[PDB]
């Protein structure tokens, strides 16, 4: 994973996202959704999804939330106050903690001012607590600004490492982007049916055709402009649409 | 390195709630550090209690009942320990610590706490001037004895004719008697020519704000 | 389980050198950072030195630099502290502490050991009688006593009238001066009608030496 | 039965507004009772003034001008009488009463009120030790006289060499002289052996916060 003071930032893009494999995986110790309850994720579409990744203590997972305070949310990773995404977290004691102490996971514990939301700060200047200038050397009131979790496998819960992923769905002003997968039933024939062909909503009897579209045309129309043929997206065969009987 | 000032010797009675404070210097925004609290009984090493930084960043100490709670007030540069529901097992010294950069570990100055299991008392004071044989012995010692002052936070100041003095004085720590109150003593070193130089000396003792002083003049 | 014992304490004169040994047990010694922390008799705590899990971060304290050396030996589960050129003020109780790092605090202290940087060897007490006076007199009673001062060999006793008077006789805790010698004063109250009337002789006995002196206390001339 | 504490001897000058208080004990939510107020001039029986409970539940007393008004403040356990526009006919003692269950009727402790019709004054103090014939008479009496202290709320405390004493002392109530200021006296009973026991005694008097003390030593 990535440190807590330099988190990563992956920009998921145009794709088919299935948040159900996430939501029901039961391997996550924390799955909170804020802008939007979890079950309705596989039914919406946004412009961009960002995924941020890092590693923290066990009992600092409560500062990854909109409107908190503490050494993590103050100056390591700040979430805006109208967050939209979801926060996922799971214990990772066996991967990240090693006997003798894993001193490779640092965090920032001194900064001049709290972070703006989604702001990032990887500098390593000597912090200056008191009024006396520091001149790049340590000493009283001149502190190195990074400390390291010394993780060890015999730590009580709440001191073992947790891995965190923060998904943030954003909606700029584009034309569209990633959405959840569209599931399909079977196509029946020779029965007055209520059908939807990737947008085309209608009613009628479906029948095997013998016309030949051009290999970019989806549906056919009549004179007086009524849909009378379609192409099945999955198998790519033309089917006529006749109305079911009235009189 | 900073210095963490702590008021010595707070006190209260069972069932009450004590509020100890630990303040840094005019510099450093105490709302920038996490404060740790240790407790030490007599005849025993200290013991971790809890730490506080910005509620929603608390933490307890594995055997520390939820009575003890920490907080932090900004516009005093002060961290606060709060005992709620004192009992007869909190007579201890409570130190505050900060840990900035694994290069230095700064401790507080200590703070006694006593749960009053008896009514208060008046520190009986008694003062003695240097005896005659000691005058012939080319030396002089003033003797200030304090006794029966059950809450033990006594302090002493010594006086020449009008001014305070701060050299040549030794002060015992309070010691518990049989009646489970305290006693103390202080000595003042003087050359006999200084003994007759000033027309009179005195020993004053302060105790819970109150003060009692005694005075003796050379012959 | 986890428990740290210490040894090496004692009494030395300034300028010499000493070393302290903190023997651990229980946990696996070589996985933790260890500290030496001292506290003076009747003062607050004070951090002295740290050492990583052999990570060679020594980091002494501004008052011990250039005089203390900290080291360890995980082959025997032992922490050492070598002091030299003792300032005759580094007299205190010393503890070894274990450092829980990812939480950031000490745990499992080790009962400490006492080291006293003396300069005295042995000396007999000097006695004066503190006379009963009107400045000590109040109404029905007046107090008189004996001041026994300047002695090193701590156990000393003063009785009143060969052990006769047990009323009002109080011996106060001895005080340790900057000179390095102890001093104390024992006082007893007695009815003011009885200033000089009966016998009030303090019997001073110094057991490490062989001093035995009886001093009578009488009202001021 | 509860006890209704009242500060004795408030004071003010004409045209001002006085604010008397009547507080119960740590227990009982004074915002649960209605408080009654009585006034008593000297040489006359008391007289009802008003009662208060939770504004919109007030009530006046048939001859009590609208100057007098009652109120009640919660987080002090205190009822308040408020005179607004004092005059030269309000020198009286004001008692607060509560009536819970027609079984007991609890009165306050009294509170003097005086409208200053003269500038303040300094209580001249004078102290006398027991005379010689009284020493031969196997007894002893200290004599503390106070005079000319126009606002009459004097109180006295007696001192042996360093401590206060509370036995053997008698204190006159203040009495008005011709010049319309006050005078008082106090006596201390002593056996001559106690007279020579302590090296000196003193009489201190406190008056409007201020204090003056005099002291005498046996010979
Ligand atoms: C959509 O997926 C289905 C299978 O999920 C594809 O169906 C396959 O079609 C080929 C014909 O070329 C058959 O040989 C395979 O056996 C079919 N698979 C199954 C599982 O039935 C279908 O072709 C896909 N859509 C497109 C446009 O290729």
């Amino acid at each position: 994973f990535a440190s807590v003071y330099a988190w990563n930032r992956k920009r998921i893009s145009n794709c088919v996202a299935d948040y159900s494999v996430l939501y029901n995986s039961a391997s996550f110790s924390t799955f909170k959704c804020y802008g939007v309850s979890p079950t309705k994720l596989n039914d919406l579409c946004f412009t961009n999804v960002y995924a941020d990744s890092f590693v923290i203590r066990g009992d600092e997972v409560r500062q990854i939330a909109p409107g908190q305070t503490g050494k993590i949310a103050d100056y390591n990773y700040k979430l805006p106050d109208d967050f939209t995404g979801c926060v996922i977290a799971w214990n990772s004691n066996n991967l990240d903690s090693k006997v003798g102490g894993n001193y490779n996971y640092l965090y920032r514990l001194f900064r001049k001012s709290n972070l703006k939301p989604f702001e990032r700060d990887i500098s390593t200047e000597i912090y200056q607590a008191g009024s006396t200038p520091c001149n790049g050397v340590e000493g009283f009131n001149c502190y190195f600004p990074l400390q390291s979790y010394g993780f060890q496998p015999t730590n009580g819960v709440g001191y073992q490492p947790y891995r965190v992923v923060v998904l943030s769905f954003e909606l700029l002003h584009a034309p569209a982007t990633v959405c959840g997968p569209k599931k399909s039933t079977n196509l029946v024939k020779n029965k007055c049916v209520n059908f939807n062909f990737n947008g085309l909503t209608g009613t009628g009897v479906l029948t095997e055709s013998n016309k030949k579209f051009l290999p970019f045309q989806q549906f056919g129309r009549d004179i007086a402009d009524t849909t009378d043929a379609v192409r099945d997206p999955q198998t790519l065969e033309i089917l006529d649409i006749t109305p079911c009987s009235f009189g | 390195q900073p210095v963490l000032t702590q008021p010595p010797s707070s006190s209260a009675s069972p069932g009450e709630s004590a509020r100890l404070t630990c303040t840094l210097p005019s510099d450093i925004n105490v709302s920038s550090y996490n404060i740790y609290w240790y407790q030490q009984k007599p005849g025993s090493p200290p013991r971790y209690l809890l730490y506080y930084y910005s509620d929603s960043d608390k933490g307890q100490g594995s055997g520390v009942p939820s009575r003890f709670s920490g907080s932090k007030d900004a516009s005093a540069n002060t961290g606060i320990l709060l005992i709620s529901g004192l009992q007869s097992e909190d007579e201890a010294d409570y130190y505050c610590m900060i840990w900035p950069s694994n290069a230095l570990y700064v401790f507080g100055t200590g703070t006694k706490v006593t749960v009053l299991g008896q009514p208060k008392a008046a520190p009986s004071v008694t003062l003695f001037p240097p005896s005659s044989e000691e005058l012939q012995a080319n030396k002089a010692t003033l003797v200030c004895l304090i006794s029966d002052f059950y809450p033990g936070a006594v302090t002493v100041a010594w006086k020449a004719d009008s001014s305070p003095v701060k050299a040549g004085v030794e002060t015992t720590t309070p010691s518990k008697q049989s009646n489970n109150k305290y006693a103390a003593s202080s000595y003042l070193s003087l050359t006999p020519e200084q003994w007759k130089s000033h027309r009179s000396y005195s020993c004053q003792v302060t105790h819970e704000g109150s003060t009692v002083e005694k005075t003796v003049a050379p012959t | 389980q986890v428990q740290l014992v210490e040894s090496g304490g004692g009494v030395v004169q300034p300028g010499r050198s000493l070393r302290l040994s903190c023997a651990a047990s229980g946990f696996t010694f070589s996985s933790y950072g260890m500290h030496w922390v001292r506290q003076a008799p009747g003062k607050g705590l004070e951090w002295v030195a740290v050492i990583w899990y052999d990570g060679s971060n020594k980091y002494y304290a501004d008052s011990v630099k250039g005089r203390f050396t900290i080291s360890r030996d995980n082959s025997k589960n032992t922490l050492y502290l070598q002091m030299n050129s003792l300032r005759a003020e580094d007299t205190a109780v010393y503890y070894c502490a274990r450092w829980f790092h990812t939480g950031g605090y000490f745990d499992y202290w080790g009962q400490g050991t006492l080291v006293t940087v003396s300069s005295a060897s042995t000396k007999g007490p000097s006695v004066f009688p503190l006379a009963p006076s009107s400045k000590s007199t109040s109404g029905g009673t007046a107090a008189l006593g004996c001041l026994v001062k300047d002695y090193f060999p701590e156990p000393v006793t003063v009785s009143w009238n060969s052990g006769a008077l047990t009323s009002g006789v109080h011996t106060f805790p001895a005080v340790l001066q900057s000179s390095g010698l102890y001093s104390l004063s024992s006082v007893v109250t007695v009815p003011s009608s009885s200033l000089g009337t009966q016998t009030y002789i303090c019997n001073v006995n110094h057991k490490p030496s062989n001093t035995k002196v009886d001093k009578k206390v009488e009202p001021k001339s």
